[PDB]
């Protein structure tokens, strides 16, 4: 019978020609044999044990399997096997292990295997099955191990589950499993280790659980469970290790969780637990880790720390709200490898006590607000790899001893008051990964040493006041992602060893006094992602930094680079911000930017660019912002800015731009700058401009317009600045404009051509503080409301063609600012003979 | 795959201090 079956399957679990079970065939016919069987050792044959495991088999599982009634282990294991767990292994009732962990089988558990009551070890987890954990398994009291984890599998814990007296570990994590925790599991006593991490339970922990005394691992961990931690779970003597992490637990710690004397790990950071930290954990002699970080707790650290704390290794309470100075009492704890005190609100010096603490490989102290200097005993934690002090109010030198830690990797020491030089030695901590002293008060030259750090990946010294050259030993750190100089008083030229930097993604230089030419060599920095040069002092061309597509963001504003604009800008489809603006670029601006479907904000102002904006650049659809005033460009403003419905601000001043106003201009609704001035526009100020609804600024000065000016004006509800000065505007001001009620900073119409009266609707401008009519044609009276305006500071009515007795709101405005007017007397002025 | 049944705690990683870019 058995060996029809042993080969039934071979054919459902290897659908192919290759067989892993190549042993397997009616020609050798042995079948005890054959790789992975084993058959009775009494001479009787048949199958005992089938181990398939790591054979790499992808097919099925079979009914067939069921049919061998003296089965006592089956394990195909760790293979990639598809398909549900059949239930006619209901049948081999002389089963004593099962193992089916590690493959992608699906479906439900059947039902039907809790007949099976002679188990003992059951293990299908690693798999994608999906059902409910079915209350069968309580049926069988002989088994010792249950292995449910990293499936799919959902519903509560079955409480008739406490049946299984003799199970030593309960294994349930990586589920879904739901509902509270059932009180029948202290009925399972012989009960070790239970884990039901990773899953969705939702009740309180029941008290019940401190009746399983040879429980020696708990894991609840990353759950829901809420509540107050039962104080009899101190009666779990025999536990080492307990973890609630990651739940919603409630309520003061529990006091009696220092009678657990061999615990060795102890985890209930992330809670809403409260209250302080029990004085009775300090005792604790055989604990190795104690984390209690972010929990509302409150209170400070007692002198009493550290009182019988001989074996423990982390001791971890950042965000827990302590408060006070760091006890003395802490370097009691001499095996300490571990150390975060972090995102609390610590007073005080760092305790010279505690670098008595010689095994120390981390110590966070960032985020608190001590005070004091760092002291050379720093040198004693020889073994420190992380030591993370930013956010402090430390001050003073930092001290030449830090030299001596030739095994530390990272070096945050950021947001203090430190001060002097950075050590010469510093190259001595060859393990360094990670150097940040941003916003310190920094000073002298950065050491060359820094060249010996090979393993160096960020330097970061923003915000110091160093001064003096870059170091050319620099180019030596290879591994270098981040370097960030920035905010300094560095001088000199960038050095050519920076090419060696081939894998640095950002480079931040600016504010400081940097000189020359880049060099050529800085092609080879075909990673970058962020570049900031702004500020400095930097000539020659900017084609070195075009090497690198993919540029993020492009700034050098302010510096003296010359010649054309790289074309192969346009490389960086993702460059969001460009700006080259006050330098001495030249040519014309580059078509390729078109590419640049990720371009919102370009700047180019302030250079000697010529020609016109590219048609191309209509590509770029997220632009929000440009800027290039001050450029020498020429011909008309492009109907085609009109199809960037996003831009806001279109700064076009101090150019050659010479004809008529496109109406396409006036579809980018967003617009809230418009300024075109020192141009040489021409023609008429179309009607369509009220389609600005949200315009904030107007300034249209030193162009050449003419006409009338158009009565949708009023339309722009939010313009608080309107300048259309020295241009040759001919009409009378229309009475619509009085509807510009939030006009502020100027209203401009000097040097132009416009007659007629001033309307008495300007007097209506509530918040204008400056009024600017001089050098037009306009005649009558002025108003009076205009000399009373609320807001009013500046009035200059000069060189016009008024004329009468000034209403006697006037006085105190000065004879300037109605000169020229021949024919006007009053207040200010002449009397009227 | 499997996870560890009961992890030994590890620290947090804190960050380098940026927002220039
Ligand atoms: C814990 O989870 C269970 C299951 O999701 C919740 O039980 C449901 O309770 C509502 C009433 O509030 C019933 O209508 C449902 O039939 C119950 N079962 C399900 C599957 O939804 C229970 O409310 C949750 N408790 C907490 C405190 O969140
Ligand atoms: C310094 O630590 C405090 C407390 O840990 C931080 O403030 C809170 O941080 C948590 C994250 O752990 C946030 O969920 C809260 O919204 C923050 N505010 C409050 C009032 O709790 C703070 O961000 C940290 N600052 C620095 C510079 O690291
Ligand atoms: C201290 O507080 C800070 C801010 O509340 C936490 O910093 C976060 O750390 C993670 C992991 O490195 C980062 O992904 C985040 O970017 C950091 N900032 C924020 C705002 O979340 C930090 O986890 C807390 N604990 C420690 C030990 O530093
Ligand atoms: C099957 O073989 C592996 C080694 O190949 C072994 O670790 C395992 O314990 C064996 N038996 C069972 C029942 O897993
Ligand atoms: C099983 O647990 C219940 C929980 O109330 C308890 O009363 C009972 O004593 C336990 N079974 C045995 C045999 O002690
Ligand atoms: C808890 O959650 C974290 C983050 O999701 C995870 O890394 C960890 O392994 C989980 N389990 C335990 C026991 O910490
Ligand atoms: C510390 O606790 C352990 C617990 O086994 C004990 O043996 C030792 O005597 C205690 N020492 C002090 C000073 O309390
Ligand atoms: C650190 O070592 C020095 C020896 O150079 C010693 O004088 C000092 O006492 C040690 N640490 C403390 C905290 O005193
Ligand atoms: C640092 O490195 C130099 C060069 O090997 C060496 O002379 C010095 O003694 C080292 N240690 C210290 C603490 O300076
Ligand atoms: C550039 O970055 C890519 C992707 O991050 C990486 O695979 C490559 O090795 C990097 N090149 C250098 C020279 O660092
Ligand atoms: C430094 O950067 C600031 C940033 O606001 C800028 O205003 C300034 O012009 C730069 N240069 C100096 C010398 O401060
Ligand atoms: C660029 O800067 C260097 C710095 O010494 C100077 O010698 C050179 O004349 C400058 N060239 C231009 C075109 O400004
Ligand atoms: C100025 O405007 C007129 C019409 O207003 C137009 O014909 C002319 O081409 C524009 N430019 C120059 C340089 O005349
Ligand atoms: C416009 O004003 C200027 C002021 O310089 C004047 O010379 C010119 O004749 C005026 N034009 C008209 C049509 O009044
Ligand atoms: C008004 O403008 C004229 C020039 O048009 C100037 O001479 C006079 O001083 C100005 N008055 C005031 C008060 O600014």
């Amino acid at each position: 019978l058995q060996t029809l079956l042993e080969v039934k399957k071979s054919l459902v679990t290897n659908p192919q020609e290759d067989d892993p079970l190549r042993q397997w065939n009616s020609d050798n016919i042995n079948y005890c044999s054959w790789t992975g069987v084993t058959c009775d050792n009494t001479g009787l044959f048949r199958v005992i044990a089938l181990n398939l495991t790591g054979l790499g088999l992808t097919g099925s599982i079979s009914p067939w399997f069921g049919r061998f009634d003296n089965l006592i282990h089956l394990d195909l294991s760790s293979n990639n096997l598809v398909g549900p767990i059949p239930t006619a292994l209901s049948n081999l009732t002389s089963l004593e292990s099962l193992f089916l962990f590690s493959n992608q089988l699906t479906g439900e558990i059947p039902s039907q295997l809790g007949s099976l009551v002679n188990i003992r070890s059951l293990r299908i987890g690693d798999n994608e099955l999906v059902g409910d954990i079915p209350e069968t398994l309580g049926n069988l009291v002989n088994l010792q191990m249950l292995a449910l984890a990293s499936c799919r599998l959902t519903g509560p814990i079955p409480s008739q589950l406490g049946r299984l007296v003799r199970v030593q570990s309960l294994i349930l994590q990586d589920n879904y499993l739901e509902g509270p925790i059932p009180a029948e599991l202290g009925n399972c006593s012989d009960l070790t280790v239970f884990t039901a991490a990773e899953n969705m339970l939702n009740g309180t922990i029941p008290a019940e659980l401190g009746r399983l005394e040879n429980l020696e691992i708990l894991n609840l961990a990353n759950n829901s469970l809420t509540g107050e931690i039962p104080s009899q779970l101190g009666e779990m003597s025999q536990l080492q290790y307990l973890s609630l992490m990651a739940n919603q637990l409630q309520g003061l710690i529990p006091k009696s969780l220092a009678d657990l004397g061999n615990l060795q790990t102890l985890d209930l950071s992330a809670n809403n637990l409260t209250g302080e930290i029990p004085e009775e954990f300090w005792n604790m002699s055989q604990l190795l880790d104690l984390v209690l970080a972010n929990n509302h707790l409150s209170g400070s650290l007692p002198k009493s720390i550290c009182s019988n704390n001989t074996n423990l290794e982390q001791l971890v309470l950042s965000g827990t709200q302590l408060s006070g100075e760091i006890p003395v009492e802490l370097s009691k704890c001499q095996s300490l490898k571990q150390l975060d005190l972090s995102n609390n609100s610590l007073a005080g010096s760092i305790p010279e006590a505690l670098f008595e603490l010689v095994e120390l490989t981390d110590l966070y102290l960032h985020n608190n607000t001590l005070e004091g200097t760092l002291s050379p005993s720093i040198s004693n934690l020889t073994n420190l790899q992380w030591l993370v002090l930013y956010h402090n109010n430390l001050e003073g030198k930092l001290p030449k001893e830090i030299s001596a830690l030739r095994k530390l990797e990272v070096l945050f020491l950021y947001e203090n008051r430190f001060s002097g030089e950075i050590p010469q030695e510093i190259g001595n901590c060859t393990s360094l990964k990670m150097i940040d002293m941003f916003g310190n008060h920094f000073e002298g030259e950065i050491p060359p040493s820094i060249g010996r750090l090979k393993e160096l990946n960020l330097l970061h010294l923003r915000q110091n006041e160093l001064v003096g050259g870059l170091p050319a030993s620099l180019g030596n750190c290879h591994q270098l992602n981040i370097l960030d100089l920035a905010d300094n008083q560095l001088s000199g030229s960038i050095p050519s060893s920076f090419g060696f930097l081939k894998g640095l993604e950002q480079l931040m230089l600016y504010n400081n006094s940097l000189q020359g030419n880049l060099p050529d060599s800085l092609i080879s920095l075909r990673n970058l992602t962020r570049i900031n040069l702004s500020h400095n002092r930097l000539n020659g061309t900017i084609h070195p930094l075009c090497g690198s597509s993919s540029y993020l963001s492009f700034d050098v504003t302010n510096n003296g680079f010359e010649d054309e604009i790289p074309l192969e800008l346009g490389n960086s489809q993702n460059l969001d911000r460009l700006r080259l603006g006050k330098n001495q670029l030249t040519g014309k601006i580059p078509w390729t930017l078109g590419k640049i479907r990720e371009l919102s904000l370009l700047d180019m102002s302030s250079n000697a660019l010529t020609g016109t904006i590219p048609l191309q650049l209509v590509l770029c659809k997220k632009l929000t912002h440009i800027d290039l005033n001050n450029n020498f460009l020429s011909g008309p403003i492009p109907p085609w800015l009109g199809k960037l419905s996003q831009l806001g601000e279109l700064k076009l001043s101090s150019n050659q731009f010479v004809e008529s106003l496109p109406t396409e201009l006036f579809n980018c609704t967003k617009l809230l700058v418009l300024s075109l001035d020192g141009n040489s526009l021409n023609g008429s100020i179309p009607q369509e401009i009220g389609n600005l609804g949200a315009l904030n600024v107007l300034n249209l000065d030193k162009n050449q317009f003419s006409g009338s000016l158009p009565q949708a004006m009023g339309k722009l509800s939010k313009l608080y600045e309107l300048r259309l000065s020295r241009n040759s505007l001919t009409g009378e001001i229309p009475v619509e404009i009085g509807q510009l009620q939030d006009l502020q900073s100027a209203l401009d119409l000097s040097y132009n051509n416009f007659t007629g009266d001033i309307p008495s609707t300007i007097g209506t401008l509530s918040k204008l503080e400056t009024l600017d009519l001089s050098h037009n044609q306009l005649t009558g009276e002025v108003p009076g409301s205009v000399g009373d305006m609320k807001s009013l500071g500046y009035l200059n009515v000069s060189f016009n063609n008024l004329g009468g007795k000034l209403k006697k709101q006037f006085s105190r405005w000065p004879a300037d600012s109605f000169l020229g007017n021949t024919g006007l007397c009053g207040s200010p002025l002449s009397r009227c003979n | 795959d499997y996870g560890h049944s009961s992890p030994k705690p590890k620290l947090v990683r804190p960050p380098f201090k940026l927002i220039p870019n």
